């Protein structure tokens, strides 16, 4: 069985709210205290798409999309 | 037999010039053994167990909440505290509240409030780990001959013997009654593996629930719950199960977090059962390797006279096993002890017997006998016994039955790990060769990877080789072509 | 006068028909006030205080211990624990230990070990803050007319007058006798921060230490030492100040770091001195802004008689002042109260009178009178006083005036910052451009660089105009140069 | 543990003052008792810099760094 | 074997019929000595102390004062004087205060003025350092057999010996009673450097601190505080901890810089604590190069029979050591003097004996015995004792028993320095090489950059390698980037 | 006063060490920890070196120094 949640539009008024009803905040805070579990892991990611994609500007873009994923699976 | 009522079936053969095999017991199968001139024998592990096994953690489940207590100050007058913030089994929170004139306070602005509130599992609402003691485990081994007598999965036979393994025990010798004696010897400490497992059990009185669960040890220490070790009246993390509303002016409440159970049962999704006997703790799964020396055993009734060819009669006729052997009983009315003659003849062939008796020298005797099993070539064949015929048609060929012994194969391999290696004692260089090839892969494989998720471990086997195929270099490119293409033959057997 | 009594002098005056003038009084300056044919006033700021003050933080400065207990467990049988984990007052640390049947263990590995202890600060080691109320501070400002009296810095003159400022009170009205009444109005409001102010006591009772000391409120709250606020029995993070040695199989040892009072005392650094009274607490460094309103002054004895010019003495010959004035005492013997006929002449031209009275139609009275305040150009003069003459040299030169006059701006203006603009002020457009410069590059470097050290801001000035040598572009080379110049002007600039 | 040095733009209102700031006229006293206790050392730094650094000007710079810098970190 | 009962443990082992052994005793070390056909030994050394050593400098960590005066003259009168200024147990400062009519002078301007204290320690505030003497130094080295007894680490072993050198002695020989005799050598010289080494006491009294700390030689007088040597009524350099206020007019105040123990016990961070007890001060590091001659020992009874196989069972079972050894405890009740027949073999092969027993010939005695200890090679094995049996596996692998060893040479190396080369008599051209060469590479390193610290020593190792790379000369660039590495190897060796 | 910290090379051995000291296996931790609450502080640091400094190897070195001096700027 599932019970999948929901969020950001049956937005009510400047109520009180149940535990934690938010996603970015919870998205950020979670992705920034990640990295003190692996280092190697997107360490070695980043050094993969540092040699591999050509031209600095996707160089340095691609990996941002990989890393926004990465606690997802971790 | 027993192995003629379990579908995990597998047959060990030899030449008697060798006496020593090497057997891989594995919980629930069962394994027959046979070699020149030496009756066959039925063999298997029955129990893995410990009596009163250690107990570790306890974890809540249910929090109960009792006896909370508030409080709260002006915005310039101090923090706030309570008495009950240096108390045992009590969890509590601190936050600024707004204040206002309309409040009692002299100020506008940010004050003080503290809530504390008493914490305790509900009654029967535990969940405890437990863990085996290397020194304090059993392992239980059967034998039975191949009598030619039958009992149902129901009754009990009365030629079975039965022997328990320690850290503390021999060669043991079992005396198998006519049969003479065979020997057994065990690798106790190389079963499996006791630093990985952990025995979860929830409380006793359920019903639909099974008893106990084979949880991994590192899973085990990660649960983010409320815990303990006994005869300890504090709970560790008490707030976990508890958070607390944005404050009012001088109200804030409790908010407990409810029965985690449904939680639980579906986080252990795909993990082995187990159960419990009053103070045993049985496990249902897992593997001893073994050896069975053969020298000792004894055939019986070599010197009885045949059988007058007209007094058989079918009792049950011949029925395929479902594994390979067909097998039949025949009722006699002659004098015993006595030999029942067996032949199959395949058509077209009449100079040549072709029967693969399982059992050497059938006998009837004054209380019993008169099962039969046997194997027989492909296609048409006529089975005799006596004067007594029955026809048959054998399914299959031969390359199907290579396919068939490889499939297997591959199921002992993918289960058993490195140790599958051990079935049957093959001195040919090439299992030492198979042996630390799949021993080297498989330790670099689960050392650099072995916790990641199915769906990861695709991707990641997937963008290696994806890669492979955009490198400027072409070593390069094979280099990540095969570290890619490795990952996932190593991975891709699970499902969707 | 208490002008003449103090290190520091600036003097005002007002072009005729100026009813008002506006200060920046500091504690332990004073200011010379004056217009045309109007008498002249010392005015200053007395002190600036409150009577018992609010609370904050207490520190405790050095540990005492009480009562210490030691518990341990095997490598298999759990966590150890102890009662006192769980009560107020109480320090606990938790760690592996080594362990072998020589400590009459089970088996050999890691145990656990905890210990405890019971925290209190040593009996007068204490650190207070205390925090002023802008509802309740207290401004004291006094004025005295120069009436030619002289009175002692340890005797009460009859003449002085004094005035107190708070949140609830108006322009004050002030009475002077004879001379008539004077106005008077503080800006509250204007005054040193409370919000960057706290004020830090130790014990008392110290014959050779300051009593208090004006701390900078961030500071004070980044403090590491234990700490609680005021009512509670138990200190938080008490761990702060005790250390716990590595274990022996069986015990452990509890070291307290001692009392940490040099560590404070050396930290402070600069910081000034304050000072307590009973129940009141006086701040030593700060400044008030003011308007003196010249409305209903009375130039005394127009209406008198002038003096025979014969019957005047000298009570105390002339001397230099040390401020560039001139003073001397006469006393005469005639009928009472007259008018002093005082003049001096540049010593080759008897005709013209270069006397700049500090005090207006100076008098003897029947109760006292006689001194005089005068300066005088450069070089030699004659100065009368009736038919009394005396030879003096004024020393220095007009070149030296104006020199000594922007020393004492520059020095002002590097200590009331911003507020250095309003010293005297008219309503001329640069009064408006200097506060704004001040305001832009003021805010500038106090929200860039105002918490960096001055070592490390040298560092960064030099770094930074090191830049601007070193850079291909020679707009932006100029300005890293300047903005170097501002870091450098900004330390080196202040001292060196 | 450890308390910051307070020493920053004070509340500084003209008054007495506790006991006055290691400015760079204490400061230079630190150099003198470390090129003192650490004698034998000195010349290391002197001869690396005369050796290395091209320009009179440079080579002054960086040795007066050098030895402004080495009692905060010796 | 008081060895069991410690976490550090180093195995030595004489090369065929070698007479004598090397031994770096290390302290709180122990060594295992073994030999062909001779009984093992244990050598461990259990302090290194004086009575009563010689006292040296003192100094006041706490300041008091008491009987403090000032006196100031006018302006121009010539300055002040007062009896204290020439004698001992007093501070003085002098400086010039400003002065006016409005305090009594005659002329304004500069007067001076001048201000004396007495000083004394507080009666328990002292610091002192002590000193050794090659003349009396006493080691204590103690020696045991391994008998097969087992004794708890609080019990008193009846075979142990004990041996006292100082410089007066080089060599002794200790019974072992049964064992035969055992020969020692030691030297004062290559002890710990007396040189070099300062033992600092604070009050001896307090509960919770150490009683004296190992500072080393320079740094005991490189201090900057107030300081005296024994006996005398007055301290040097008083004005260390007493500073003075800016004068006021007629004044000038007198403070007290505090208790300074929470700063020197801050600044003693990493140096190693010594003990007092009673009147003996000892240290607790240290190590001393021993010759250990092995001619004289006796294997204990080679004559007797071997026990009844049958009458064997367990008391401990067996157990790792945590040292890469496996120990076990046997009771027995046959007749009580014979031989125990120990051995173990390794799984897939023969009943070839693999176990090294460490202790030879092991039996029971009528006083007791029963304990053994021996090594495996990795992998299942069985051990038998009699018809006693229990299997067993060991850890690690070949490749990490080597690596292992490998460390354990690494820390002695770094620990003991030049002295680590001595350990094992086997002095072939390789030791001598070594020995010569970290005498001329740490004699360099240790006088150059020795006293810097460890931050600055890496930035410098750093810029050599920085500088080494910009090299244009290829011999100055490799010689710049060995010079970095070495200062690096030099650091980071004891940065962990 | 100015009591300076006792050098960590001198009087090594087995016994105990009253307090853990100051090597890189402490220091390294003081790095991260300014790090962690000064978040962006290591960005100017790497950026404006990898920016402006040729030769891979010296630039490395540069922010490596520069990074192990940082707790010591204030
Ligand atoms: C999920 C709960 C399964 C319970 C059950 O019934 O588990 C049994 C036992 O699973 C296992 O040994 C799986 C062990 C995996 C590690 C289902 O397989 P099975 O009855 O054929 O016994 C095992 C027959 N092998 C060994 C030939 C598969
Ligand atoms: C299919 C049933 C066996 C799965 C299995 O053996 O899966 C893995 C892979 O093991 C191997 O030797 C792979 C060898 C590859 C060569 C081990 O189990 P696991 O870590 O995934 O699960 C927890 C452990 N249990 C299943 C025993 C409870
Ligand atoms: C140039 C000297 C001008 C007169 C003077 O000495 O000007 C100084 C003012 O400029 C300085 O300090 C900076 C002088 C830099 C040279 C003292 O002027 P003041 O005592 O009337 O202070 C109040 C004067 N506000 C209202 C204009 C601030
Ligand atoms: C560039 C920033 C100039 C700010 C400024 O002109 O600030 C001036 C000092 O300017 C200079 O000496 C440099 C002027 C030339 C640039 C006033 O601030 P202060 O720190 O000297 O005042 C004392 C500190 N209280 C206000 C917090 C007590
Ligand atoms: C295990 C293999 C040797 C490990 C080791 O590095 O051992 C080292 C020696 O070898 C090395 O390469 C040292 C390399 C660094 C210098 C320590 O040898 P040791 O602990 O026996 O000290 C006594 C060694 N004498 C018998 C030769 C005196
Ligand atoms: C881990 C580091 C092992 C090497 C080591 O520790 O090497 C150092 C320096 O390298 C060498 O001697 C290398 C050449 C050897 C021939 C050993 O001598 P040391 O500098 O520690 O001085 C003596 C030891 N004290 C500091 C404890 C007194």
């Amino acid at each position: 069985v599932l019970i999948p949640s929901h969020a950001q539009r049956d937005l009510t008024g400047r109520g009180h709210q149940w535990l934690e009803g938010e996603a970015v905040k919870a998205h950020l805070t979670r992705v920034e205290g990640w990295v003190w579990k692996n280092k190697l892991f997107t360490l070695s990611l980043v050094m993969v798409a540092w040699l591999m994609v050509d031209g600095l500007l996707p160089r340095i873009l691609i990996v941002v999309v990989a890393l926004a994923l990465a606690p997802a699976y971790a | 037999s027993r192995c003629t009522h379990l579908e995990n079936r597998d047959f060990v053969t030899g030449v008697q010039g060798t006496t020593r095999l090497t057997l891989v017991l594995e919980l629930g199968g069962c394994v027959t053994v046979t070699a020149d001139g030496k009756p066959s024998l039925d063999v298997w592990l029955d129990s893995i167990y410990q009596e009163s096994p250690a107990q570790t953690r306890e974890y809540c489940l249910h929090a109960k909440l009792t006896g909370t207590k508030v409080a709260a100050r002006c915005p310039t007058m101090g923090p706030a505290t309570l008495p009950e913030e240096h108390q045992s089994g009590t969890v509590c929170k601190r936050d600024q509240s707004d204040r206002g004139w309309g409040n009692h306070c002299g100020l506008f602005g940010k004050g003080s409030i503290v809530t504390c509130v008493k914490f305790t599992c509900e009654d029967k609402k535990k969940a405890t780990g437990h863990v085996y003691d290397v020194n304090k485990i059993t392992y239980t081994i059967k034998v039975e001959p191949h009598t030619g007598e039958f009992v149902a999965a129901n009754e009990t036979h009365s030629g079975r013997k039965s022997a328990s393994f320690t850290v503390s025990s021999e060669k043991t010798i079992l005396t198998l009654g006519d049969y003479g004696d065979v020997s057994l010897l065990c690798r106790v400490a190389s079963g499996v593996d006791l630093a990985q497992t952990v025995v979860l059990a929830l409380d006793k009185t359920h019903e639909h629930l099974p008893t106990a669960w084979q949880v991994h040890r590192d899973w085990f220490n990660d649960l983010a719950l409320p815990w303990k070790h006994d005869g300890a009246e504090a709970w560790n993390e008490a707030g976990r199960l508890v958070e607390f509303g944005t404050p009012h002016a001088v109200k804030m409440d409790v908010f407990n977090l409810g029965d985690q159970t449904g939680v639980l049962l579906k986080s252990l999704a795909g993990v082995p059962v187990a159960s419990i006997e009053g103070t045993k703790y049985h496990l249902k799964s897992g593997h001893v390797t073994c050896e069975v020396g053969l020298e000792k055993l004894k055939m019986k009734g070599l010197t009885y006279t045949v059988c007058d060819k007209t007094k058989f009669t079918w009792k049950r006729a011949p029925t395929d096993s479902g594994h390979d052997t067909v097998v039949m009983e025949v009722g006699f009315s002659g004098t015993r002890p006595c030999r029942i003659p067996v032949r199959a003849v395949a058509h077209g062939v009449p100079e040549v017997n072709v029967a693969m008796l399982i059992t050497p020298n059938p006998t009837m005797e004054n209380n019993g006998g008169g099962f039969i099993e046997m194997q027989l070539p492909p296609g048409d064949n006529i089975i005799y016994v006596g004067d007594l015929n029955h026809q048959w048609f054998q399914k299959g060929s031969s390359i199907g039955r290579v396919l068939q012994k490889t499939r297997k194969g591959i199921e002992r391999l993918t289960v058993l790990g490195e140790h599958a290696w051990d079935f049957g004692s093959v001195g040919g260089v090439m299992t030492s060769i198979g042996r630390a090839m799949h021993t080297v892969l498989g330790g670099a494989f689960n050392t650099l990877l072995g916790g990641v998720g199915f769906l990861p471990k695709i991707l990641l086997g997937v963008a290696m080789a994806w890669l492979g195929l955009n490198m400027r270099n072409p070593t390069l490119s094979m280099g990540f072509l095969l570290s890619g293409g490795l990952v996932l033959a190593m991975t891709l057997g699970v499902g969707a």
